[PDB]
Order: structure tokens, then C-alpha cells, then sequence
């Protein structure tokens, strides 16, 4: 019960692999003594490379502080192959086990039978944004959020996970993080100017392109590099300069990262089917200056998202 | 998970059931503390990421011995684990050359032909004792907490206070982080501090008559827990 570790992952029935998450493929497992279905990820030893991820060892424990309706509750840790009876040479692994949810937001976006009504949006949004501020209230970045990042059960109950990259900021002080977080397609402007000082306005970032996706059913920002990633997001919420932007010429590939022209903010026009309440949402968590970014509480303060009663909540039927 | 034992546990370690004597063991407990001390404070780490690879240590040596798992690459391995846990992390191959700098070639010599991988290898074994419990609290927020609390002479409370955290320092070298809880242990270094310097710690508290005056930060504790856990510091100092 509380000796992690000690049980060997051969005590679970792997069935298959369900997803690419952090640090590797996600697994889904039946537990062949509780009948339970969980998800499962390995974590790998390289013993060349600082031995156990660091990465793996934030992710262990921040969800052992974490107890909240919209996160993933991570159960238990096992280990792989019993040790060759010279420990000097067991070089296996460990899975982290986590509860399993019944849908995650990428698969409902691509199949096409399934159409979110605008009160599904107001609802998908509520919960993302009510666990992003229990976690950055806490001290803790996400540090990558995206559509597979984000689970959904038949209750209509969202749930954050992978916390594979999270970390702690310090909240009354400035600190150098790592650069190379969240997936390009969602990394915020900052991120790809080379920002190391950043806040945890980069998390908001990635749920505003969440929000703009879950109207247009595709991601809004897709390219294969840093740069054509700039080249993007600038043709769509203006070229970053020092008018929207002051503090941008302290970034180190301000200079070297530029666009082919100095675009204009066309953000409003070009989702302009969206509703109203939900447009000034999109525009100020898309906002190029972190700074005047909106935070996860002020989210929830929004037209959009304050008069939201998640409690009746009605989810899409797309059955068997 | 329970992390503490009574003394007739303490007895019975799997060190003592294979042979060892318990004078050599509480010996190396000392060194490999010491050890761990010495070396993170050398590359400049955080107090409490001390006491957390030494609690580490410890608690490893409680389902290990130290006959098959060498103190020096075990006391390595638990500052190397506890950087990454407190968000200090120190890369490996910079613990091995302040290791090797203060540690004789003979006492080196346990980290074999290859001094790295004997720690990595290591590492899976010691999360698995460890249990995966990586979040541990030590005496030092709670010494700052209690007594900050106190009204009184400036003076008198600083040389209170780094007197007690000095005290802290030297039960990591004692099992005591494996008998009672770091509030506990917070209490009686002040218990302690208190008595030498000759301090009444109850007239800087709301009761200045109530001779108990640590009932306002722990509960249930009486005075023959404090008077054993004085007993243990202070033959620290007779030896
Ligand atoms: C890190 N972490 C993850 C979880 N977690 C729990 N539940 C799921 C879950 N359940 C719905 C689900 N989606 C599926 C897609 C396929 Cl193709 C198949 Cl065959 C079966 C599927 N089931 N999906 C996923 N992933 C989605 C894809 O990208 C990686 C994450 N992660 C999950 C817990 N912690």
C-alpha cells in the first residue's frame, strides 16, 4: 500500500499503447489484482545522463502534492524486471501508474462526430482554467499543455496531465527556467525568442490556443521550426515590437528571429464567428506581451467563464 | 508511509543482525553524515538539501547493511538524489571530484574502478528503499517558525536560535531523524538551548508562568521525550 517501487510491473496486464506523452509512449494497463483500469508511463534510467530524470522526479513530487478535481491523480510506481541478483546490473525501469479517463481532447477534435455546443466550451474551459490556477497558486508551471494533454470522462469532468515537464517558480523573485518547454505548436512567443526568465503567463498561452481550437477543430498554429512557428503566430496576433511589446528587445533572438514583415493584430477579424464573450477571452490570453497577458485567475473572472455553473453540466454524446 | 522506530528497533538494524557491533555502526552513521554534510557544503547546497540526502542515508541503512552497500558511495548517492529533489541538482561527475578531494584514497577506494556508474546503479535501489517518498520536512522551517514567534530580548533569542541550529547540525549524525518527527526535534534543540544558556523560553511566550511553554506549537509531548533526545546530542560532546 505505501511500499512504492517494490511492486513489479509484470503484476499489471499492459494492453496497449494509447498516446506520446513527456518522456515516452503512454501505456494502457489492466491491474491483474484489482481488475482497475490505469495509464502507465516509463520513466527510463540512462546512468550516462544524470541516471533517474529530474523531470521524472518533479513530475513524482508535485502529483503527490496536488489534490484537485481537474489534475490527474497519479496511484502508484512499479518496477520493471526483478533485479539480476547483482543490483550492479539490473538496468531496467519504473511506470508510473495514473488513473485512466475515458477520452482526451485530441481524438474528440479529429474524428469529426463530435461537435462541442458552446456551453460544452464554457465548461471544458472552466475546468482547465480552475486546475491552472490551483497549480500556478501553488508554484508550480505546466511548462507544456496541449490537446492530448487534456483528458475527458463521460461525467463530462476535465482533467489535466503530464506533468512531465512541470517545476517550480518562485513567485517573489525572478529565476532563469529551461527554454526548450511546451510543444512548438503551442509555445508561447517568448519561449521562441529564447526567454529564460519567463512567468507562468507561458501556460496561458497554450490554453488560448486550446480555446481558439476547440471552435476551429485544428490547431491554429502549425509549422515545423522555430522561426516558421514566429512567422505564424505573427500573422495572426501582429509581429512582436517594442509598441505591443517593450520588453522585447532584452530577448537574445529578437534580432536573429524575425518575420518577413511587421504583420498587424488580425486575431479579432479572423475568428470573428466566434461568439463575442469568448473572442475578448482569445484576444487577451493570446496577448504577445506576457506581461499584459491575463492570468489563470483573471480567466475566470471573464464574461466568458464567470457566470459559468459548471454543477449541470450536459456532455456531447458521441456513443458506440 | 511510517518512517520512525522505537529504540529496540534502533538495536536490531540489519547491520546489527549480521554481525556488526552496534559502536561500529553508530560510527559510520556519524561518518556517512558527516560525509554528506561535508561535501554538499562544499558545492555551495542548500540546508535543506543536507538533511535531506542524510535522511536518506539513514533511512537506507534501515532495510540495508552496511556490508554489502558501502557508506561513502551510498552517502554520494543520497546528495546526488536529494539535489534533484530540492531543486538543486548537482551534476554527478562535480560530487565525485569533491568526494575524492576530501575522502583518502583507501576510503575511495569503495567506489571502485568506475566511481560513476557505482552511484547511478545505485540510485534504483535507493528510490525503491526510499519508497518513492522523496518529500521530507526537517527541523530547520519549524526551529524558524516557533521561534519567531517569541517576544522578548533580540539578543538572547538570536543566540537561542543558532544555538538550536547548530544542534539540529549534529543530530543528523544520530538516528534521531529516524525516532521523532522534525517538530520534535525543532522543540527539544530549543529545550536544549534553553538549558545551557541558562534561559527561561516560557516568559517569552503568552503564558509567562505555564512552565510548558512548547504545547502551543506541539501537542502531547511530554518532557522525558525531550530529556532523551537532549540525552543523545550531548553525548555528541562526551565522547
Ligand atoms: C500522462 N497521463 C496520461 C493519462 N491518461 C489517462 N487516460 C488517458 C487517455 N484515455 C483516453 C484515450 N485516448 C486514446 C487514444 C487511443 Cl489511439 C487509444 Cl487506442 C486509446 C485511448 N484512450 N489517453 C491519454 N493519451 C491520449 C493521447 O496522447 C497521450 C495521452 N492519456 C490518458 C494519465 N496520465
Amino acid at each position: 500500500e505505501s511500499d512504492w517501487g517494490k511492486r513489479c510491473v509484470d503484476k499489471f496486464d499492459i494492453i496497449g499503447i494509447i498516446g506520446e506523452g513527456t518522456y515516452g509512449q503512454v501505456y494502457k494497463a489492466k491491474d491483474k489484482d484489482t481488475g482497475e483500469l490505469v495509464a502507465l508511463k516509463k520513466v527510463r534510467l540512462d546512468n550516462e545522463k544524470e541516471g533517474f530524470p529530474i523531470t521524472a522526479i518533479r513530475e513524482i513530487k508535485i502529483l503527490r502534492q496536488l489534490i484537485h478535481r481537474s489534475v490527474v491523480n497519479m496511484k502508484e510506481i512499479v518496477t520493471d524486471k526483478q533485479d539480476a541478483l547483482d543490483f550492479k546490473k539490473d538496468k531496467g525501469a519504473f511506470y508510473l501508474v495514473f488513473e485512466y479517463m475515458d477520452h482526451d481532447l485530441m481524438g474528440l477534435l479529429e474524428s469529426g462526430l463530435v461537435h462541442f455546443s458552446e456551453d460544452h466550451i464554457k465548461s471544458f474551459m472552466k475546468q482547465l482554467m480552475e486546475g491552472l490556477e490551483y497549480c500556478h497558486k501553488k508554484n508550480f508551471l505546466h511548462r507544456d499543455i496541449k490537446c492530448s494533454n487534456i483528458l475527458l470522462n463521460n461525467s463530462g469532468q476535465i482533467k489535466l496531465a503530464d506533468f512531465g515537464l512541470a517545476r517550480l517558480y518562485n513567485s517573489e523573485e525572478s529565476r532563469p527556467y529551461t527554454n526548450k518547454v511546451i510543444t512548438l505548436w503551442y509555445r508561447p512567443p517568448e519561449l521562441l525568442l529564447g526567454e529564460e526568465r519567463y512567468t507562468p503567463a507561458i501556460d496561458v498561452w497554450s490554453c488560448g490556443c486550446i480555446l481558439g481550437e476547440l471552435f476551429t477543430k485544428k490547431p491554429i498554429f502549425q509549422a515545423n521550426l522555430e522561426l516558421a512557428q514566429l512567422e505564424l503566430i505573427s500573422r495572426l496576433c501582429g509581429s512582436p515590437c517594442p509598441a505591443v511589446w517593450p520588453d522585447v528587445i532584452k530577448l537574445p533572438y529578437f534580432n536573429t528571429m524575425k518575420p518577413k514583415k511587421q504583420y498587424r493584430r488580425r486575431l479579432r477579424e479572423e475568428f470573428s464567428f466566434i461568439p463575442s464573450a469568448a473572442l475578448d477571452l482569445l484576444d487577451h490570453m493570446l496577448t504577445l506581451d506576457p506581461s499584459k497577458r491575463c492570468t489563470a485567475e483573471q480567466t475566470l473572472q471573464s464574461d466568458f467563464l464567470k457566470d459559468v455553473e459548471l454543477s449541470k453540466m450536459a456532455p456531447p454524446d458521441l456513443p458506440h | 508511509p511510517c518512517w520512525y522506530w522505537d529504540k529496540k528497533d534502533l538495536a536490531h538494524t540489519p547491520s546489527q543482525l549480521e554481525g556488526l557491533d552496534p559502536a561500529t555502526e553508530a560510527r559510520y552513521r556519524r561518518e556517512g553524515a558527516r560525509f554528506i554534510f561535508d561535501v554538499g557544503t562544499r558545492l555551495g547546497l542548500h540546508y535543506d538539501t543536507l538533511a535531506t540526502g542524510i535522511i536518506y542515508f539513514h533511512r537506507f541503512y534501515m532495510f540495508h547493511s552496511f556490508k554489502q552497500f558501502p557508506r561513502y558511495v551510498t552517502g554520494a548517492c543520497c546528495l546526488f538524489l536529494a539535489g534533484k529533489v530540492e531543486e538543486t541538482p548537482k551534476k554527478c561527475k562535480d560530487i565525485i571530484k569533491t568526494a575524492r578531494s576530501l575522502l583518502n584514497d583507501v576510503q575511495f577506494g569503495q567506489f571502485g574502478d568506475d566511481p560513476k556508474e557505482e552511484v547511478m546503479v545505485l540510485e534504483r535501489i535507493l528510490l525503491q528503499t526510499i519508497k518513492f517518498d522523496l518529500q521530507v520536512e526537517h527541523p530547520y522551517q519549524f526551529l524558524l517558525k516557533y521561534a519567531k514567534q517569541l517576544k522578548g530580548d533580540k539578543n538572547k533569542i538570536q543566540k537561542l536560535v543558532q544555538m538550536a541550529w547548530t544542534f539540529v547540525n549534529d543530530s543528523l549524525c544520530t538516528t534521531l531523524s529516524l525516532q521523532w518527527e522534525p517538530e520534535i526535534i525543532a522543540v527539544a534543540v530549543m529545550y536544549l538551548a534553553g538549558r545551557l544558556c541558562k534561559f527561561e523560553i516560557q516568559e517569552w511566550t503568552s503564558k509567562p508562568m505555564y512552565r510548558r511553554w512548547w504545547e502551543q506549537f506541539v501537542q502531547d509531548v511530554p518532557v522525558d521525550v525531550l530529556e532523551d533526545i537532549c540525552h543523545q546530542i550531548l553525548d555528541l560532546y562526551s565522547q
